[PDB]
């Protein structure tokens, strides 16, 4: 999320064994990242191996 | 003639007056726009 030009990454790991489709489930995620860089960002994309 | 080199050199000699010697001087400018503040004070602590 961007909140006033700061850049909040929160994240969580889990086990699952699924390989069809998300396993339902409830978890939280604590706050890790929070940078204040202060980019607009209207695009995003991923990359993989 | 009428052409000559942009840049000189100093001409720094331990023998020469003060008006002469190498001065080093640093400018410490500030900017703080609309972006979060990244560089804050120390805000010394004290004693619990």
């Amino acid at each position: 999320k961007n909140i006033d030009g700061y850049f909040k990454i929160y994240s969580k790991h889990t086990p699952i064994n699924l390989v069809r489709d998300l396993p339902q489930g409830f978890s939280a995620l604590e706050p890790l990242v929070d940078l204040p860089i202060g980019i607009n960002i209207t695009r995003f994309q991923t990359l993989l191996a | 003639f009428n052409c000559y080199f942009p840049l000189q050199s100093y001409g720094f000699q331990p023998t020469n007056g003060v008006g002469y010697q190498p001065y080093r001087v640093v400018v410490l400018s500030f900017e703080l726009l609309h972006a979060p503040a990244t560089v804050c004070g120390p805000k010394k602590s004290t004693n619990l």
